RNA sequence: CUCUAACUAUAAAAAUCUCUCUUCUC
RNA sequence: AGGGGAUCGAAGAUGAUCAGAUACCGUCGUAGUCUUAACCAUAAACUAUGCCGACUAGGGAUCGGGUGGUGUUUUUCUUAUGACCCACUCGGCACCUUACGAGAAAUCAAAGUCUUUGGGUUCUGGGGGGAGUAUGGUCGCAAGGCUGAAACUUAAAGGAAUUG
């Protein structure tokens, strides 16, 4: 009837067509591979801190003509560089 | 809506109002309320039916 | 259909066709309901006093109304041997 | 190959029953495609079938009556323990009042009421209503 | 999307035919897909049937006729009014153009 | 207000006459219903409400077009749907247009028990489903006092129904509202169609109102 | 852009990184 | 049942394979039809003109059911039968269709030509396929003089016979109303030939009208 | 580019089925007619539908022509649509009282019980090439 | 209710385009 | 690699068209096209529809086989064939009509018998791009084939159809 067989004696066949598609999904992929720790400027953290390097404002796209406060931060727990955004409207002169 | 409706209970053969400016935005726009049948050419124009042109001041 | 207390709750029970006992819808407008007239002696048509056949729009679009009026017909005294149950 | 035959059966009676028949032919005709067939008599969602010897798996010739509205085989018979004929009385059937899951239990085939009366349950076979 | 459920080539079964050039632009096409017409006509035409007939020995001589199939390409086909766009409801009709003449 | 409401039809010629005085002789006959003002004196208290106002645009040589589509509900919640879909120029005339069209498709429901039956029904008899579009809506009878289980647009739908207690489930593209709508209403006006082991007993087939009241009908 | 050439492009950068690899193979 | 004065007169029978009806079907076959008998030799297969005959006074049972006789409606498109539908409504109280029956005649309320009747007649379903559709769209029964070619979709009670010959629907036309008649009670009893004759629901050309009423004004 | 819109010819149609035996050949007398037995508002509008009344009056002189009706065409139709022939076209009056049937029908006729004067004859069930 | 006949025959060149998009409620 | 070597023709040689034209038009023209051995294993390798099995709807034709005709010409006096004609059946590439079924539709007699969801079974896909790329295997003389991600970026990309 459809591609999957219905057989009682199955569930082997099922089981691992199920574990081999579950790759095709970017959360599965990511959770297992676990490429949040490794490659990701965080390891699975929801915050961290750093040091600002330097205090750059970096342009908007088309449709939004302006340019958005940015921040170099390097980041102290492994020593990646990412930018950061300083949120608010008068708040780039507050971060030193 | 209630001059047209007015209009056609006097026994009118047709109405018809146009009303252009500013409704309610910015951008010009001109709004066309009719009802039975409004001839153009020839003075049956003249003849029959009778226009009428004003200018509303709002703020 | 039926309430505890025996009082019917149904707003109407639908008809069903006569030729394929399926219920008739409400808005099923292709359906059809035949009245023959009853015939006494003399051959007079008796005003009032006939059989009905409600013919469902689904047999009537697949092309078999005429067939299971037919048989409908024969099986109650109506026509004779215009219908051979054995094809 | 046919491998379940009890699912060319019921297909052939769902087929004759939705162009709206009164007859099947079912060419098979096993034990268990007339075990269904009488269970569905008991019920009434069937008329008046017939075996035709052929010394050849026999056949069936199926009479309706528009009061069947759809068969089905379940088609792995799963194992089904007493617990979850309910499960599968919700998941198949239309309503609680009505309906039959036709279930092959050490007692026969049985629908599930009868086989909830037993207080036995076996392997699911399909359904009827 | 199919515009055309026989795909144009005329195969249903096949799988490969052996193509054939155009008259005009010598494009390699499959003798299937390619739009062939037997043209059928007059060695001389009616503008000289008098003339030939008044200045020939064997009196009554039955003129001959020349025949040839024509297989043309397909922008071609289009190009050279052998064959036309139709409309998605009148592409249905493969009858020939009702007769010419009777 | 002012109504005079000759009748062009048999069928309102004899509801005007008085002659046919419930709507179920109309839904058991199948008849035709033409005239809005049969349903408007069937059912003297058929709510609405506007489900949906959607602007629809037509791109011709100068600037676009645009009317708009209502989708009107109407219905007396109890046992009486219809769903009116209408485009026209002015939003107010698309409204009226589409409760007219809604009045016109009025259609009856067969609610039923999810178990015992104790007091009047209170959800739907089967399973129902309808599909629109890409939109599928499957109605499942629920518990007493369960509520509606539903979107808002169906959630309303059922309201208007009288349906008190279902459980929905919707497959596909359910964004679009009409479609939505329309699936739900093939669903409940399915349950009427769906034969039951409480319905099997044939009947007599009485006749139709417009053959015994025949003479009524014919303006002459 | 075609996939033919884009793919052939590829090909083509293939061509020159194979034969690097094989001068310092 | 019907009292045995309902069977198929000898001199029915004869007019009936006068006029043809039998004699031409087709040379193709639609399983719809178990009417035909004796497929002919020559490959024109012949109809079973009993099973014609008690179509047709079923469909006359049908019609004098109906209360009120202008809710009988007969229509022909095709030249052929034509004249006798007008014929027809004149004896029988019906409403006649000729020529072109206008789309939307029983659907749409607001044409000047919308009659909603009980009943509709058919002389073609091939060729009336648009009243066919419009009584399927409105719930109305169509008795239709179907050939054993035509097809038979939205087409209760079909009277089989032909629909190639002139003589063929206009005898049917007669037998129809000659029994409609009979049922009713106007014509008193049911063995006098109804003194009026088959001819006057035959078809008739412009031509020969013309070479009619030259014979007529020669003296 | 004279094409005689709407109004002229359907006032026309509607003047000839209603005022048909009055009405006649010529322009001038049709023109009178036009203006007495109706109401043209303006005279070129009068004098189109006077034109187009007389060649629609010509080419109903010349025979019937469609769309158009009056009592007179009307009644001449009926009464030769009531034409019936005293000598009978049906029962046999022709070729000597026998009709031809072949065996099948001659069956039929047997196995309905019924004894009609037949001649049987034989379809040669070669059909020809076409 | 019987039917398979007429016909030809055009391919020169032509690349590119800076804004801006705006509500339907009786 | 060995054989051939006509035609046509990647490269190339030019003669034109152009602002440029080592492109399309033209004339020559190697490799190739043709083959015997040995490799290659990819194509819009398309019916873009996996295979086996069952059922569901009407209409004609067509190919292979087989049945029957009190059939027709055939001629070898009659017959036997053959060739047709009519009817039926099995199997195949197919086709027309229709929706009463299915689909987002174009459309499909299967893409039906699927929310009334289960006949058996294999392979594949989970937004677009990066990318069928890198790497690691493996096959290949080579060309390249099979297997085949991520980092990162993006709010769309895309399908069918409607009006312009
Ligand atoms: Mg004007
Ligand atoms: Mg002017
Ligand atoms: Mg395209
Ligand atoms: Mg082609
Ligand atoms: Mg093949
Ligand atoms: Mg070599
Ligand atoms: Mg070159
Ligand atoms: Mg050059
Ligand atoms: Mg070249
Ligand atoms: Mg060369
Ligand atoms: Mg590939
Ligand atoms: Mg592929
Ligand atoms: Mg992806
Ligand atoms: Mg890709
Ligand atoms: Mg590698
Ligand atoms: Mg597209
Ligand atoms: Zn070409």
């Amino acid at each position: 009837g459809k591609g999957k067989p219905r057989g009682l004696n199955s569930a082997r066949k099922l089981r691992v067509h199920r574990r081999n598609n579950r790759w095709a999904e970017t959360t599965y992929k990511k959770r297992l591979l676990g490429t949040a720790f490794k490659s990701s400027p965080f390891g699975g953290s929801s915050h961290a801190k750093g040091i600002v390097l330097e205090k750059i404002g970096i342009e908007s796209k088309q449709p939004n003509s302006a340019i958005r406060k940015c921040v170099r931060v390097q980041l102290i727990k492994n020593g990646k560089k990412v930018t950061a955004f300083v949120p608010n409207d008068g708040c780039l002169n507050f971060v030193d | 809506y209630g001059v047209v409706r007015y209009v056609m209970e006097s026994g009118a053969k047709g109405c018809e109002v146009v009303i252009s400016g500013k409704l309610r935005a910015a951008r010009a726009k001109s709004m066309k309320f009719a009802d039975g049948f409004l001839i153009h050419s020839g003075q049956p124009v003249n003849d029959f039916i009778e226009t009428a042109t004003r200018h509303v001041l709002l703020r | 259909m039926e309430n505890d207390k025996g009082q019917l709750v149904e707003l109407y029970v639908p008809r069903k066709c006569s030729a394929t006992n399926r219920i008739i819808k409400a808005k099923d407008h292709s359906s059809v309901q035949i009245n023959i007239a009853q015939v006494d002696e003399e051959g007079r048509a008796i005003p009032g006093e006939y059989v009905t056949y409600a013919l469902s729009g689904y047999i009537r679009a697949r092309g078999e109304a005429d067939d299971s009026l037919n048989r409908l017909a024969q099986q109650d005294g109506l026509l004779k041997n215009v219908w051979s149950y054995s094809r | 190959t046919r491998t379940s035959v009890l699912a060319d059966a019921l297909n052939a009676i769902n087929n004759a029953e939705k162009t709206g028949k009164r007859q099947v032919l079912i060419r098979p005709s096993s034990k268990v495609i007339i075990k269904f067939l009488q269970v569905m008599q008991k019920h009434g969602y069937i008329g008046e079938f017939e075996y035709i010897d052929d010394h050849r798996s026999g056949k069936i010739v199926v009479q309706l009556n528009g009061r069947l509205n759809k068969c089905g085989v379940i088609s792995p018979r799963f194992n089904v323990k007493i617990a979850d004929v309910e499960k599968w009385t919700a998941n198949l059937l239309p309503a609680r009042q009505f309906g039959y899951v036709i279930l092959t239990t050490s007692a026969g085939i049985m629908d599930h009421e009868e086989a909830h009366r037993k207080h036995v349950s076996g392997k699911i076979l399909g359904f009827v209503y | 999307p199919k515009k055309r459920a026989s795909n144009g080539r005329n195969k249903k079964g096949r799988g490969h035919v052996k193509p054939v050039r155009c008259v005009n632009c010598s494009r390699s096409v499959p003798k299937d897909k390619a739009i062939k017409r037997m043209a059928i006509r007059n060695i001389v035409e009616a503008a000289a049937i008098r003339d030939l007939s008044e200045a020939s020995v064997y009196a009554e001589y039955a003129l001959p006729k020349t025949y040839n199939k024509l297989h043309y390409c397909i922008s071609c086909a289009i190009h050279a009014r052998i064959v036309r766009v139709r409309s998605r409801t009148d592409r249905r009709i493969r009858a020939p153009p009702q007769r010419p003449r009777f | 207000e002012e109504k005079g409401w000759v009748p062009v039809t048999k069928l309102g010629r004899l509801v005007k006459a008085g002659k046919i005085s419930s709507i179920e002789e109309i839904f058991l006959h199948s008849l035709p219903v033409k005239e809005f003002q049969i349903i408007d004196q069937l059912l003297p208290n058929l709510k609405d409400e506007v489900m949906n106002i959607k602007p629809v645009q037509k791109q011709t040589r100068a600037g676009q077009r645009t009317r708009f589509k209502a989708v009107v509900v109407v219905g007396d919640s109890n046992g009486h749907v219809g769903l009116g879909i209408k485009t026209a120029k002015e939003v107010a005339g698309a409204i009226r247009a589409g409760i007219i069209i809604a009045k016109l498709s009025v259609i009856p429901i067969r609610r039923g028990y999810w178990g015992t039956n104790l007091g009047q029904p209170h959800s739907l008899a089967t399973k129902t489903s309808g599909k629109c579009g890409s939109v599928s809506v499957r109605l499942i009878p629920a518990p007493r006092g369960s509520g509606i289980v539903a979107s808002p647009a169906v959630k309303k739908l059922m309201q208007l129904a009288g349906v008190e207690d279902v459980y929905t489930s919707s497959t596909g593209s359910t964004r679009t509202l009409e479609n939505t709508l329309k699936a739900a209403f093939v669903a409940i006006g399915n349950t009427y169609g769906f034969l039951t082991p409480n319905l099997w007993e044939v009947q007599a087939l009485t006749p139709s109102p417009m053959d015994v009241y025949a003479d009524y009908a014919t303006a002459s | 852009m075609r996939a033919k050439w884009r793919k052939k492009r590829t090909r083509r950068l293939k061509r020159k990184r194979r034969k690097v690899r094989a001068r310092s193979k | 049942s019907l009292p045995s004065t309902f069977d198929l007169t000898s001199e029915d029978a004869q007019l009936l394979l006068a006029a043809r009806v039998h004699l031409g079907a087709k040379n193709v076959q639609v399983h719809q039809e178990p009417y035909v008998y004796k497929a002919r030799p020559d490959g024109v297969n012949v109809i079973n003109v009993g099973k014609t005959w008690e179509k047709i006074v079923l469909a006359a049972r049908i019609i004098a059911a109906i209360p009120n006789p202008e809710d009988v409606v007969a229509i022909s498109s095709r030249t052929y039968g034509q004249r006798a539908v007008l014929k027809y409504a004149a004896h029988t109280g019906a409403t006649p269709i000729a020529g072109r029956f206008t789309p939307g005649s029983f659907t749409n309320y607001i044409t000047r030509s919308f009659k909603e009747p009980r009943l509709v007649i058919v002389t073609d379903p091939r060729s009336d396929a648009q009243a066919i559709k419009e009584s399927s769209y409105v719930n109305i029964p169509v008795i239709a003089l179907t050939d054993l070619d035509s097809p038979s979709e939205y087409v209760d009670v079909a009277i089989p016979c032909n629909n190639r010959g002139k003589h063929s629907i206009g005898l049917i036309w007669y037998l129809l109303a000659r029994e409609v008649l009979r049922l009713r009670g106007a014509l008193p009893d049911r063995t006098q030939p109804w003194a009026i004759m088959p001819d006057l629901y035959f078809y008739r050309n412009p031509e020969e009208i013309e070479q009619q009423t030259a014979e007529e004004e020669a003296v | 580019g004279r094409v005689r819109t709407k109004t002229v010819k359907r006032a026309s149609k509607a003047l000839i089925e209603k005022y048909y035996p009055k009405l006649t050949m010529d322009f001038q007398t049709n023109k009178r007619l036009c203006d007495e037995i109706a109401t043209i508002q303006s005279k070129r509008l009068r004098n189109k539908i006077a034109g187009y009344t007389t060649h629609l009056m010509k080419r109903i002189q010349k025979g019937p022509v469609r769309g158009i009706s009056f009592k007179l065409q009307e009644e001449e139709r009926e009464r030769k649509d009531q034409y019936v022939p005293d000598v009978s076209a049906l029962d046999l009056s022709h070729s000597n009282d026998v009709l031809n049937v072949d065996t099948q029908t001659a069956e039929l006729v047997n196995s309905l019980g019924l004894k009609l004067p037949l001649s049987v004859s034989s379809v040669s069930a070669v059909r020809d090439r076409r």
